[PDB]
């Protein structure tokens, strides 16, 4: 059990990346370790991140990528990373008239309001890059928000 | 809610889904937020802070008072959804404290209708509100309860479709005290039922051919018990009748049980009925002479024994709109006059004294002897004959004269207490006779009303005698209960493990009926002339105490604070008895002679008379069982009325008092029977719309059966299969189920929100990462492209090229 | 390294061939000296010496080009570099604010020394505490001023 070589030569890739714009010296600071992640394509939250080493400002603490492949495969297994499946449901929650419509207003007040709270800024912006319009009043269809979410900023 | 949250009527029923949506978000934790005991409201909302050995510590919320409450204490309050909640019998919580909430909140917010189980509780708003207009009354008109929000209005309909459905007499039994207004609503059920037989499509209402005359019986059949200024000591039975197109046809009264004993005792801070009162006050006075009485109602030991007047009543008045509503009747006011005459002469057989020479009692007088001699229209002589030393026979007859003192006294108490009861029945006949103005007859909808179970600090035989009915009028409630549930079942496949509901209180009743019973017992011990109030209790001690866990022994309280002989477990909780006079009053023999004797002159007289030596329980007993073989006949009803407060003033709500009422109500004691099932219960489509998200799946909301997901949802979830069974349409949950799954719920709402978040930084931030590339390229580029130059700013060839060039 | 590519090995045939006219092709010590004559900037003995000591000895041009080992090394070509800034410079040229390129240079990438730093500053084109890109590209290759 353990990691592919080509799985690890990816982690890499990734982890020059970061260890490059903070001065190429083989470590990649610990506030970075879920950007990091992400990168390599998962989701973390928040919690998953602590639990798994990632601290909150920047100079505390640094990761060799002998360290960070460990991280990344556990974090790995975790397999309530979330389906479409369980985005809807949740979604529906707050469809008042159960046409796939909310009120922008709302979702929106979610992202932010609740969970692991999200920035005014980073709201905007992935409604701007997923290219998620509201009609009249005749708002924001949930499920385009979600697919598109899902899809990455790089669709093809 | 149902139809229009919005409709101007639903301002009092409904409950706008804005304000609903509102009201069923509320801030909630089920790990932390509780119900719990508060020595001021009953009980009280709060947060537990800690835990440690048999001791919860934890902080209330309005007076955010940090309280070390037990843990058989801590009460698992209602997640939100469950506000304003409808019908109690959804709760998921069913424990007093919710039981409690629901109804409170909701007279908070208004409302005053609420079903828990078959019940239709209803409390007063005490103010004039909209909902009962005509308009509304086509808005229930034949929708089936669930249709419509609650309202006494569904409860009296439906009563009316299964009339002319199963096609079988109805009933409407209504409880509530004094201010519960039940008065209000019992009219205005007569109404509807008015108003519906006319709305099909082609001398006085009802209503109030009826509300008329309930001024002349409450003058005989009420009166002020210690808890109660107006207390119908008597059980009505209000039967309206129909033909066969739901056509009201008519109407007449029935009455059961009426106190007997409270013509001749009173205890304390009671009083006999208040006709009594009310004849003796400056408004007739030619009567009072007519009588033979003066003004000063405390000169008649029948009539003293406990109080003169009450707070907030106004005899004259009264005796007043009462011999007006005789009028309105109609009838004879020379009836008017040997009816009060007659209620008269009761009063001066209470005076008649007594006294005896070795052991044969002889009159100590003659002038009340021949007042109510004359009163009834027979001699004297042969009455005081009749009653110091009658005869009787054999084939020969002898001079039964056997008499003493305690024998006549006895005597003439009966004497009256029997006038009293011939007089009332008598008095209902005649408001029958109002009422007959009929056709004909074939099917009908009663309203009873009973005094409720009562509880005092002091109960004595007449609380039993009480209770013994209320006990058996739950059990008629607890069957009916069983069997709809039980049916209720079948009709979803679920194995049904219940014993009959009524036998639950089998028990106590069975502790008070059968031979060597309380009664019985009390019987036999009152055929014994040297029997005392403790040869009663040995033989009771004798025959049950450690023998039956209904029967008890309290033990002796303050020095005043009366001593009590036995306790017996009512649904209503544990009643504790004081035997002390039960001998006494329970003896109730009839003087054959007397009657005879008595079938002589003046009009009534000869026909009310016209018509062993027992006791009022004997009597107690046939009435009882009379009532009841009436009740289970008919297709019940039942609406529970509920004063809020002790003082009439809206929106306030007196927690001790509610629940109280609550435990007479049988409102309890249904969720009690409620409890032991699966009382909450859901289609499988609600169930579905509701916790798919607890295991949500790749098939698309649309293709998805309910059961199946449903069931899914549980197996998932690993729920004890011994908390549910799945129905054919509705899958049923046993107490606090539901309640963990909305929790679970709440759980994993959020924790999918933080996710939806996660894939958000996920896009972010994967969107960053090109960029970043590209930079890096460009960072380099730089980076080596100024070193190399570092190398070359001094290099002196890299100079020449560099001037060699632009020189070409 | 063969970045010694053809637009610089030209570049660089008709830079040795103007030095010159030596027995027939040979940045002989004349060459050069006599260069510095229409080069408008004097010349040294011992310097123009520890010039061909670079090379083992003898400068066609093809050791010419060899001499030039350590120019290829990093010249990556010409625009590369512009937009290379360019990615830096979110508002209309007049280029890099000066402490992005510090922080960006200092301690960003293949970090810069304190001392590698100032050597930067020392030329730099500068004002309103704001970089130039296209003016240092332009140092980087030098067409001057
Ligand atoms: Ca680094």
């Amino acid at each position: 059990s353990q990691l592919t070589k080509d799985e690890i030569e990816e982690v890499r890739e990734v982890f020059d990346l970061f260890d490059f714009w903070d001065g190429r010296d083989g470590d990649v600071d610990a506030a970075k370790v879920g950007d990091l992640l992400r990168c390599l394509g998962m989701n973390p939250t928040e919690a998953q991140v602590h639990q798994h080493g990632g601290t909150k400002k920047m100079g505390e603490k640094a990761y060799k990528l002998e360290e960070i492949l460990p991280i990344y495969e556990e974090m790995s297994s975790k397999d309530t990373g979330t389906a479409a499946d369980e985005f809807m449901e949740a979604f529906k929650t707050f469809d008042r008239e159960g046409q796939g419509l909310i009120s922008s207003a709302e979702i929106r007040n979610v992202l932010k309001m609740l969970g692991e709270r999200i920035t005014e800024d980073q709201c905007n912006d992935i409604f701007t890059f997923c290219d998620i319009r509201e009609d009249i009043d005749g708002n924001i269809k949930y499920e385009d928000l979600m697919k598109k979410v899902m899809a990455g900023p790089f669709p093809d | 809610m149902t139809m229009d949250f919005s409709d101007p009527d639903m301002e009092f029923l409904c409950l706008t889904r804005q304000k609903l949506m509102e009201a069923t978000s509320i801030p909630f934790d089920g790990k932390k937020n509780c119900w719990v005991p508060d020595p001021d409201f009953g009980f009280v909302g709060a947060e537990i802070q800690s835990t440690k050995g048999d001791e919860v510590t934890v902080k209330t919320d309005k007076t955010q008072e940090t309280r070390v409450v037990k843990k058989d204490d801590i009460g698992q309050r209602n997640p939100p959804k469950f506000e304003m909640n409808m019908d109690m019998a959804n709760l998921t919580f069913l424990n007093e404290a919710s039981i409690l909430h629901n109804l409170r909140s909701r007279y908070e917010s208004g409302f005053i209708y609420t079903y828990s189980g078959l019940f239709c509780i209803a409390i007063n708003p005490y103010r004039r509100l909209p909902i009962y207009t005509q308009g509304l009354v086509d808005k229930y008109r034949g929708k089936r309860r669930a249709e419509m929000p609650p309202h006494l209005f569904s409860i009296a309909d439906n009563a009316y479709q299964y009339m002319l459905q199963d096609r079988e007499n109805q009933s409407m039994l209504i409880t509530g005290e004094s201010g519960a207004g039940k008065t209000e609503n019992t009219k205005k059920v007569i109404q509807y039922f008015a108003l519906v037989a006319a709305s099909l499509a082609g001398k006085g209402t009802l209503e109030d051919q009826i509300v008329q005359c309930n001024p002349v019986l409450e003058a005989y059949g009420n009166a002020k018990t210690t808890r109660n200024n107006n207390s119908s000591r008597f059980g009505k039975f209000i039967r309206i009748h129909f033909g066969t197109q739901g056509k009201i046809a008519g109407a007449d009264i029935e009455t059961y049980l009426l106190e007997k004993s409270r013509v001749t005792y009173q205890q304390s801070a009671e009083r006999n009925y208040h006709i009594f009162y009310q004849l003796l006050s400056p408004a007739f006075p030619e009567n009072i002479e007519k009588i033979l009485a003066v003004p000063d109602p405390g000169l008649y030991g029948f009539i003293n024994q406990g109080t003169l007047t009450v707070d907030g009543i106004d005899d004259e008045e009264e005796m007043g709109l009462t011999d007006t509503a005789f009028d309105v009747l109609g009838f004879t006011d020379e009836e008017k006059l040997s009816m009060y005459k007659c209620t008269g002469c009761i009063l001066h057989l209470g005076e008649m004294k007594w006294k005896q020479r070795g052991e044969q009692a002889e009159a100590d007088g003659t002038a009340e002897a021949e007042k109510v001699a004359f009163l009834l229209g027979v001699n004297a002589g042969d009455l005081l004959k009749c009653l110091l030393k009658p005869k009787i026979k054999v084939g020969t007859e002898y001079v039964t004269q056997g008499r003493n003192k305690d024998q006549v006294t006895n005597s003439i108490a009966a004497l009256a207490k029997s006038l009293y009861d011939r007089m009332f029945n008598w008095l209902v006949r005649r408001v029958n006779q109002t009422l007959d103005t009929k056709a004909k007859r074939q099917f009908f909808i009663g309203v009873l009303d009973i005094a409720g179970f009562e509880i005092f600090d002091f109960n004595s035989f007449e609380q039993l005698c009480i209770n013994y009915t209320n006990e058996r009028l739950q059990q008629f409630f607890n069957h009916h209960m069983f069997v709809l549930e039980q049916e209720e079942y079948k009709k979803e496949g679920i194995v049904w493990e219940f014993i009959d509901f009524g036998l639950d209180l089998q028990a106590c009743i069975e502790l008070i009926e059968k031979p060597m019973g309380i009664l019985s017992i009390l019987e036999e011990e009152c055929m014994f002339p040297k029997a005392s109030d403790t040869s009663f209790k040995n033989k009771l001690y004798d025959n049950h105490l450690g023998k039956n866990p209904m029967f008890g022994k309290p033990k002796p309280p303050k020095a005043g604070c009366a001593e009590a002989h036995f306790c017996l477990h009512h649904y209503a909780g544990s009643v504790s008895y004081s035997i002390a006079g039960w001998l006494d009053k329970n003896k109730d023999p009839i003087n054959e002679n007397v009657v005879e004797l008595l079938q002589n002159s003046k009009e009534p007289i000869v026909k009310m008379l016209f018509t062993a030596f027992q006791t009022i329980s004997s009597v107690h007993k046939e009435s009882l069982n009379k009532l009841m073989k009436n009740l289970y006949s008919t297709h019940p009803h039942f609406v529970r009325c509920i004063i809020p407060n002790e003082l009439k003033t809206p929106g306030l709500i007196d927690a001790a008092l509610v629940l109280h009422q609550l435990r007479c109500n049988g409102v309890l004691e249904g969720i009690r029977i409620c409890r032991k099932g699966f009382p909450n219960r859901i289609i499988y489509s609600e169930f579905k719309q509701r916790y798919s998200i607890l295991a949500p799946n790749a098939v698309p909301s649309g293709f998805a059966d309910g059961k199946v997901v449903t069931d899914k949802a549980l197996s998932a979830l690993q729920l004890d299969p011994n908390e549910y069974r799945l129905g054919n349409t509705k899958v049923f949950f046993k107490a606090g189920v539901l309640g963990m799954l909305e929790d679970m719920r709440d759980e994993r709402l959020s924790k999918i929100i933080s996710m939806f978040q996660a894939h958000i930084r996920g896009y972010l931030m994967r969107k960053a990462y090109k960029k970043l590339q590209d930079q890096r390229i460009g960072l380099t580029l730089i980076q080596r492209n100024v070193r190399k130059w570092l190398v070359l700013r001094n290099w002196e060839w890299w100079r020449l090229f560099n001037k060699v060039k632009p020189l070409l | 390294r063969v970045k010694l590519s053809q637009r610089q090995m030209q570049e660089l045939k008709e830079a040795f061939t103007m030095i010159d006219q030596d027995r027939d092709g040979f940045i002989g010590m004349e060459d050069l000296k006599d260069m510095f004559s229409s080069l408008g900037r004097v010349p040294p003995d011992d310097e123009l010496n520890a010039m061909l000591k670079e090379c083992p000895g003898q400068l066609n041009f093809t050791a010419f080009l060899t001499l030039f080992g350590e120019k290829v090394s990093g010249t990556d070509p010409e625009d590369a570099l512009r937009n290379a800034f360019s990615m830096f410079d979110e508002d209309g040229q007049g280029f890099i604010p000066e402490d992005y390129l510090k922080d960006l240079l200092e301690n960003m990438g293949d970090n810069f020394s304190k001392e590698e730093i100032k050597n930067v500053w020392k030329d730099a084109p500068l004002k309103n505490k704001q970089f130039n890109y296209n003016k240092m590209v332009d140092i980087k290759g030098k067409a001057e001023d």
